[PDB]
């Protein structure tokens, strides 16, 4: 039963290949789960330094050959697309969950029945889910409680130490870009800016817009506050011809009639600018006068933006102007023949950092600014990787706890609850059925890996914690009242989830469930390894 | 490189069931299953095996050729000691257990790759063996009267006969009876004591001659010349033969008596002494009536000097197993002293002759009506010394079959040549359907595993496979008007080679299997499939 | 290179084992995922059976002639591929040491199979039992099987009544002696093409008598909509018409050059004044209209409709009644637009339309279908495609079978009770048929967990006393009646199936010996 350049695998040597190769690529992401976990490095080919412990970033930069991780791999992508966050947990749900299957297919269990099981213990566990979930109220007071939920996204990806940092940068970022209604959040609003001069421990929060090419003239003012600033679409630099020719002047009258052909267009547009500072913001203290010019400036514009104190900018991005629309609200000005004081937009405190190989324009302080930028300061290149990871893991995690206005407490507290509950509750009810009840044990005994994860790489022995809730919880069940229970990794005894302030989505953990049982299902119903198409 | 694991125990040739050892049990016992599937039946064929002793050895009988074959596998061993009780409890079915046997083992691999466990296809042998041997008894039709009568025991030694040396079974028959008839006492009414005895018929063969000229005789025959000017005795009746144990020599003393020679004075005295002590030896001998000595050791020279001139014939048998038998012919005691031929001891013969058998002469040892002798001697003629073993062989298994005559159930019989295998498919398969439960799946291939013994019948013959089992289906089954079946139950698998077509009634040639032989065979076939079911795991040793 | 003797019977009967081996555990409800492990680096996951079939590159000839006559099954039917290949796979095993241990011709036993095959249909038609193809409500949970375990669940109810608008007006009884007869005579393929409608909703996807058209009116100022359009159809397009080779016009005279261009006028008027020779309201243009035949028309009250698709002519002659011309001069006053319900042009979808459907049935239809996308829409399509061929199925044949492994077993036990009144040598074959028969039914055993020995020999129990109602639930495993959960299948799919089998088994049985080489 074979041809020429063949290999198939059958009977349930397929099923235990599969759940060995689940279990080494298990292993990579159990030590990368939790803030207490480890931080490994990835350079594949390109000698680039970067440090995440992102379960999906894992799998995009190493190829794997193994059939097993390309599913878990589609995966990975598919919480990306709707959680967001997660995808180290839902990994390391999938290998766990077919070790204790691969236990039971020894014994003859079919694993039709252990698929059963488990989407029988998949709408037992969303019972719990509903019970289990707390309602978070939809009022903005709660940025208090958002600093709960913004550590423990933030003390995942990064060292703790850069987390008291990064905590009121990412909270302020969310709430700023977040009008107070029902409405929705978008979180391509909020700009990222890169920068590897300072450490990342300097690292603050851009409230406005920051742009790239200022411009240069030794007397620029550094801090200008309450400036105006207004978009100019004409060209303030000398041009020439299309084709190349040059003005050379053998006399000084011959340099009055060469020269004023290149600034004709010029003089026209920069006496009538200067003339708006006269009308406008002449006598007036505590008032400024901003130029965007997307295009450049020549040197004799620069000693009259000098006299006047003008701050100058040149080589504009075209993407940030549109949002200079928005922050400033200016309106975008073609003609300053048709220039009024009504296309003049509003701005605060403008001051340029000055750097010798960039230089930055806050154009922070405003009344509506309507945008967001984040700074990511690093010294090396593999800080600003790892620091840029969590930033865009932390905004989408905050993202689903205003859009959803359910929250679950972390810590081990969702997963210890479910796998206690489910197993008392196909006890007490009897309503499942006798056989299936060996594959429902599978899955509640594969959600203790996470609690039994999060104490193996702080060290604490797994059994012990494990103990120790269950005491805690034994005594909850005795008292009427409801008490949540978690894992402490500091300290190493149990603790309040919801008095420590380690909280994680409702959304995330709805689709972890029912994504890790559809994935670790569909490699138990593989019976054989076909290789064909060749 | 590559590691070891599996074997923890010690070095040696491990087997696992995961390895499919069930499947290797039955392929080590399948090379020799092939053998024995061209052995049975009057068309089967013959095999050489070679003796370590330098001996080439023909024979169809494979109770003998496992004898001879080294078998390392321990699995054949048990087929190997369920044919010795074919060959030692019974006087036939050698053939037959190692193809039944070995086909148990073949429909079982069936229930093998469906899953099986091996004790339900062992519980479903056990019900099938039940339902079989309830129907043995009912497949009786006809039952041989005991009448002990020449012409009743061709009936019955014929098929034991056969299947060996075809052809010759007429002429064999009728020397084999005639021997048996001998041997059987008249008595009647008396059936506690059992009396005929597989010893009690000696066969011998010698070369020349041809098979038509060999004849019954009363009597133990023996080959050795009578090495003494006496040839032969008389006519008269009730000679006295004495046998003596001691060789024939000077007499000695019971205690010490050691002969030394020292000085040429007693050199003399010992020639000259023993001359004069056997000639006084031979002489009381003599005085007491004794006409023949049989001297189961040595003869000296002077002492076949002194008998020449007394008229005494010299009779020397180096056997020790035949004087024992001999001591129920004649009635003569066995002597270990020398010189007191107590008449007490003595027996009576009426007739001792030498004649001439296949070109030499031999003394014959016979008699005619008084001193009823329980041994009877079957003399063979030939040429080829090959076939006169075969023979023999088929007068002991020939012979063994009258001693299932008795009264375990010996008359009975059942047509055989295929005809009551075919019949009783169709009963097993009847309690398939009857038999509810997982019970089906091993009596329905209990009953398959009968279709082996028509198949080897075919293919022994050189016909096809594709005639004789259709035919034989078509004969066993038929719609008959009425409530009792009917007509021909006794189409077997002809022997063919001549006439015309098809199978035939088995009555007709007088062929039939023997109820003692079949019944016994059938639960010998399964204990011995049974064993071999039953071991999933084997530890042998490199030898 | 070649293969002669006996080697070729055993490597066509161990290729299409292997084959088969690969679709065991794919029969079913309950069949299991397969992992195809592609030479680039990729694996496709899905369980179907037919679709993994095509991706399977094999050696052996044998190997590929399975896969050819899985095409054709594919083609045929949407379902049962790996019931065929399955079946006939074990026909070969069973068979396997008949042919060659027990030394059996293979004509004998090709022969055998062709009886077994005759006496399997008369088998199947007698575990059939009759069904009412007029009942709405019956044909809901029947074409039912072809709809769950898909997105189109939620609206099957929908999904029923527009396969059976489709069918119902397609089928035409036509019983009689006289001609032969064609039982319902129902043909998918040419009437009841579809045409995907974007916008709108499932709910509101209706069943339409007509040509539908995407084209909308072509020129700026025109009567949007026509009370009683007249279609009128053509090939050649309005233009001025020119030479099929190469033409070359050279004209000395000076003033000839105008009226030229005023016959270019004139020609294009000529045939927009044949076209009105009946007075048509509507015109309708296989290929592109030129702006000069459109003002020519649009004095004389007629729509102008260009872009049409040559197939859809066929259709639109045969929802309105007119014929088809070649060239404009030679239009036939035949032409009628009658039998057309409304021209309305209204848009769906932000993209105007055209609507030829009436309140009759021009012996075809064409199915509207509306949804919330396109991939919606051609979910629905390919379903509804697959609804209506379940749905054809239970129409040419007016029986059903039981499913679940019922009709597999009693075929089989009733082939073991015509094997002992044929008394041949053929039976042993025979027998393999029924064996094989039995392995149908076991398949659904070891894919749903249960013992195989003890099922096996409680089910086939079932079927000789208790009226072979007895099959076996997928859901539960248990050994059930198929007629409370009401698990039943057209024949025509039992028919073929078996057919096929045999003509799959028989095939690999002709071939004896193989050889290489152009």
């Amino acid at each position: 039963l074979l041809n020429p350049k063949a290999e198939s695998l059958r009977r349930d040597a397929a099923l235990k290949v599969n759940v060995t190769s689940a279990e080494g690529l298990q292993s990579v992401l159990e030590t990368n789960l939790g803030p207490k976990g480890t931080l490994k490095m990835l350079v594949d080919g390109a000698g680039n330094i970067k440090l995440t412990k992102d379960g999906k970033v894992l799998l995009t930069e190493m190829q794997i050959q193994s059939p097993t991780a390309v599913l878990i791999a589609r995966a990975a992508a598919a919480q990306d697309e709707i959680t967001g966050d997660g995808t180290t947990t839902v990994v390391c749900l999938v290998g766990e969950l077919l070790r204790q299957a691969h236990r039971f297919i020894q014994e003859g269990v079919h694993p039709r029945i252990i698929t059963d099981g488990f989407e029988i213990a998949r709408k037992e566990s969303m019972k719990f889910l509903d019970e289990f979930k707390i309602s978070k109220t939809n009022l903005s007071n709660d940025r208090e409680f958002l600093l709960q939920v913004a550590r423990s996204s933030l003390l995942t990806k990064v060292d703790a130490d850069l987390t008291e940092v990064l905590t009121p940068i990412v909270t302020d970022a969310v709430l700023s870009v977040y009008d107070a209604q029902a409405d929705n959040l978008d979180l391509h609003m909020v700009e990222i800016m890169q920068m590897q001069h300072l450490s990342p421990k300097d690292t603050t929060f851009i409230k406005g817009l920051v742009l790239d090419h200022g411009g240069r003239h030794p007397d620029m003012p550094t801090r200008v506050k309450n400036a105006y600033v207004l978009i100019l679409n004409v060209s303030l630099e000398y041009e020439k011809t299309e084709v190349n020719s040059g003005f050379f002047y053998s006399s000084a009258d011959q340099r009055d009639k060469l020269a004023a052909s290149e600034r004709k267009f010029v003089d026209a547009k920069l006496k009538k600018i200067i003339d708006l500072k006269n009308e406008v913001c002449g006598m007036d203290p505590d008032k400024g006068f901003v130029i965007i010019n997307q295009k450049g400036i020549d040197p004799m514009s620069l000693d009259v933006f000098a006299k006047h104190n003008i701050l100058a900018l040149r080589r504009a991005k075209r993407r940030n102007m549109e949002r200079l629309q928005l922050v400033t609200g200016g309106e975008a000005q073609n003609s300053v023949e048709d220039l009024s004081p009504q296309i003049l937009g509003f701005s605060g405190l403008v001051y340029q950092e000055t750097i010798g190989e960039e230089k930055f324009t806050y154009v922070t302080e405003n009344t509506d600014p309507k945008s967001c930028t984040i700074l990511i300061k690093g010294s090396t290149h593999y800080a600003l990787a790892q620091t840029k990871d969590a930033v865009r893991d932390g905004l989408r995690a905050v993202a689903n706890v205003l859009k959803d206005k359910n929250i679950i407490p972390g810590a081990g507290a969702f997963y210890i609850a479910l796998s206690r509950y489910l197993r008392s509750a196909n006890m007490n009810k009897l309503g499942a059925k006798g056989k299936t009840k060996t594959g429902i044990e599978a899955f509640a005994e594969a959600l203790l890996v996470i609690p039994k994860t999060l104490v193996k790489n702080s060290g604490f022995d797994p059994l012990d914690v494990l103990a120790m809730v269950e005491d805690e919880l034994d005594d909850a069940q005795d008292s009427d009242e409801t008490r949540y229970v978690g894992v402490d990794l500091n300290i190493g005894d149990s603790c309040d989830p919801t008095i420590e302030g380690i909280w994680d989505s409702y959304r995330v953990l709805r689709n972890a469930i029912t994504g890790a049982t559809g994935i670790a299902s569909n490699l138990l119903l593989c019976d054989e390894l076909l290789r064909a198409g060749r | 490189q590559n590691p070891n694991a599996g074997l923890f125990k010690q070095g040696y040739n491990s087997y696992s069931n995961a390895d499919g050892q069930i499947i290797k049990s039955i392929a080590a016992i399948r090379e020799l299953h092939q053998m024995c599937l061209t052995s049975m039946g009057p068309c089967g064929r013959n095999k050489i095996i070679v003796n370590h002793l330098g001996k080439i050895i023909i024979t169809n009988d494979a109770a003998t050729m496992l004898r001879e074959l080294d078998i390392v596998h321990p699995a054949v061993k048990v087929l190997v000691m369920a044919t010795e009780q074919q060959k030692i409890d019974m006087g036939d079915g050698t053939n037959l257990v190692m193809i039944l046997a070995g086909e148990l083992l073949n429909v079982s691999e069936k229930l093998i790759s469906m899953g099986l466990s091996a004790v339900e296809i062992i519980q479903g042998y056990n019900m099938a063996r039940k339902f079989t041997l309830k129907e043995l008894d009912e497949m009786v039709v006809g039952e041989i009267t005991d009448k002990n009568d020449k012409n009743e025991l061709l009936k019955m030694i014929k098929p034991v006969i056969s299947s060996k040396k075809y052809g010759s079974e007429d002429i064999l028959s009728e020397l084999v009876s005639e021997a048996v008839s001998h041997v059987l006492p008249v008595a009647q009414q008396a059936g506690e004591i059992p009396y005929f005895n597989v010893d009690s018929i000696r066969v011998v063969k010698i070369m020349g001659g041809s098979l038509s000229n060999s004849t019954v005789i009363k009597g133990m025959v023996f080959n050795r010349e009578p090495e003494g000017h006496v040839k032969s005795l008389s006519e008269d009746k009730k000679h006295k033969v004495a046998v003596f144990t001691c060789p024939l020599d000077i007499a000695n003393t019971e205690t010490k008596g050691t002969v030394l020679l020292h000085n040429a004075q007693e050199m003399l005295d010992f020639s000259k002494g023993e001359e004069k002590q056997i000639d006084a030896m031979m002489k009381e001998i003599a005085d007491m009536g004794v006409e023949c000595i049989v001297a189961g050791a040595g003869v000296g020279e002077l002492a076949l000097h002194y008998l020449n001139r007394y008229g005494i014939l010299v009779l020397k048998v180096p056997s020790k197993f035949e004087l024992r038998r001999l001591c129920r012919v004649c009635g003569a005691t066995p002597l270990p002293r020398l010189g007191a031929p107590t008449p007490e001891e003595l027996g009576l013969v009426e007739t001792v002759k030498t004649m001439e058998i296949g070109g030499d002469r031999v003394t014959v040892f016979k008699q005619e009506q008084g001193e009823i002798s329980r041994t009877s001697t079957i003399i063979l003629r030939g040429a080829t010394q090959n076939n006169l073993d075969d023979i023999e062989r088929a007068i002991d298994d020939g012979v063994a079959a009258v001693k299932g005559l008795m009264k375990p159930s010996g008359g009975k019989l059942l047509p055989g040549a295929g005809a009551t295998e075919i019949e009783l498919i169709s009963r097993i398969t009847k309690y398939g359907e009857r038999t509810p439960g997982l019970l089906q799946l091993a009596i329905k291939q209990f009953a398959v595993a009968f279709e082996v013994v028509p198949r080897t019948l075919a293919e022994t013959a050189g016909l096809d496979v594709n005639e004789v089992l259709p035919n034989l289906y078509a004969a066993h089954n038929v719609t008959e008007p009425g409530a009792v079946k009917t007509d021909h139950l006794y189409k077997g698998v002809d022997i063919d080679g001549e006439s015309d077509e098809g199978v035939k009634d088995i009555r007709e040639e007088n062929i039939y299997d023997m109820l003692a032989t079949k019944k016994f065979a059938i639960n010998v076939a399964t204990e011995a499939a049974t064993t071999v079911l039953s071991i999933d795991q084997i530890i042998m040793a490199k030898k | 290179e070649r293969t002669t003797g006996r080697q070729a019977q055993i490597s066509n009967i161990t290729a299409a084992k292997a084959v088969a081996d690969v679709i065991r555990t794919c029969l079913g409800p309950k069949a299991m995922l397969k992992m195809l492990l592609d030479p680039m680096g990729g694996l496709v996951l899905t369980n179907d059976g037919h679709a993994i079939l095509r991706e399977i590159d094999v050696a052996h000839p044998a190997a590929k002639s399975m896969l050819e006559l899985s095409r054709t099954q594919d083609e045929e039917v949407g379902d049962g591929t790996t019931t065929v290949i399955i079946l006939a796979g074990e026909i070969l095993a069973q068979c396997a040491p008949y042919l060659i241990e027990k030394n059996i011709h293979p004509v004998i036993i090709i022969q055998a199979l062709k009886k077994a095959l005759t006496d399997a249909l008369e088998v199947i038609k007698q575990v059939s039992k009759p069904v009412d193809v007029e009942n709405d409500a019956a044909m809901k949970k029947l074409i039912q099987a072809s709809i769950g375990t898909k997105y189109v669940i939620h609206w099957s109810e929908k999904m029923c009544e527009l396969a059976l608008d489709a069918v119902k007006t397609v089928r035409k009884d036509l019983g009689q002696t006289v001609e032969g007869e064609p039982n319902f005579e129902i043909d998918i393929k040419r009437y009841v093409r579809v045409e995907k409608i974007p916008g709108g909703d499932v709910l509101d996807s209706r069943v339409l008598k007509g040509v539908l058209l995407n084209k909308d009116v072509v020129h700026p100022k025109m009567s949007r909509h026509i009370e009683n359009p007249r279609v009128v159809l053509l090939d050649c397009p309005l233009e001025y018409k020119k030479g099929e080779s190469q033409t070359n016009i050279e004209i000395e005279k000076e003033e000839d050059w105008n009226r030229i261009l005023q016959i270019e006028e004139e020609q294009v008027q000529l045939m927009c004044e044949q076209i009105l020779a009946v007075r048509p309201t509507l015109v309708i243009t296989e290929k592109g209209v030129s702006d000069l035949a459109q003002h020519y028309l649009l004095k004389g009250g007629c729509s102008v409709l260009r872009r049409v698709k040559k197939s859809d002519n066929n259709r639109i002659a045969r929802v309105t009644g007119a014929t088809i011309v070649n060239r404009v001069e030679d239009l036939k006053e035949s032409d009628v637009g009658t039998n057309c319900g409304l021209f309305k042009v209204e848009m769906i979808g932000d993209e105007y339309f055209s609507f030829l459907d009436n309140c009759k049935e021009p012996k075809a239809c064409t199915i509207m279908l509306r949804g919330g996308s396109k991939d919606i829409l051609n979910e629905i399509d390919r379903n509804l495609q697959d609804a209506m061929a379940v749905a054809r199925n239970v129409m040419l044949s007016p029986s059903l079978s039981p499913g679940g492994g019922a009709t597999e077993m009693a075929v089989s036990v009733k082939l073991a009770e015509k094997a002992k009144q044929l008394e041949g040598i053929q039976q042993w074959p025979y027998q393999a048929v029924a064996d094989a028969m039995e392995c149908i039914p076991r398949t659904l055993i070891q894919n749903a967990g249960g013992d195989p020995i003890r099922l096996l020999s409680q089910l086939r129990a079932k079927h000789a006393q208790g009226n072979f109602t007895t099959g076996i639930d997928g859901d539960k495993g248990k050994i059930v009646d198929m007629v409370s959960y009401g698990i039943w299948e057209p024949e025509v799919i039992k028919q073929q199936s078996v057919k096929t089998a045999i003509e799959s088994a028989c095939l690999l049985l002709r071939v004896d010996d193989i050889v290489s080489g152009v």
